[PDB]
């Protein structure tokens, strides 16, 4: 689901909890 | 009753941290800068997908409203 996969990047940038 | 003490603040901090180039908007350049700094060597395409997901202004820069919108959308804030 491209939508999810893309949203996951915004998620990842800020939620970059060390990893 | 958040009002002043609302997620809006945190969004705005994130907006500023993202907007390295200080365009008052988060550009593809800003996203690359952020990503690279985190270690995420993202491609033009990956970034443009992110851009396009948030962008409803057709200027290629995520403005405050758009950022607020996607930050809510994604449960980022």
């Amino acid at each position: 689901k491209k939508r999810e996969l893309i949203e996951s990047k915004w998620h990842r940038l800020l939620f970059h909890d060390k990893k | 009753g958040s009002g002043e003490r609302d997620s809006r603040e945190e969004i705005l901090k994130a907006f500023r941290l993202f907007d390295d180039d200080n365009s008052g908007t988060i550009t593809i350049k800003d996203l690359r800068r952020v990503a690279k700094e985190l270690g995420e060597n993202l491609t033009e395409e990956e970034l443009q997908e992110m851009i396009a997901e948030a962008d409803r202004n057709d200027d290629n820069e995520i403005d405050e409203d758009e950022f607020i919108r996607i930050m809510k959308k994604t449960s980022l804030f």
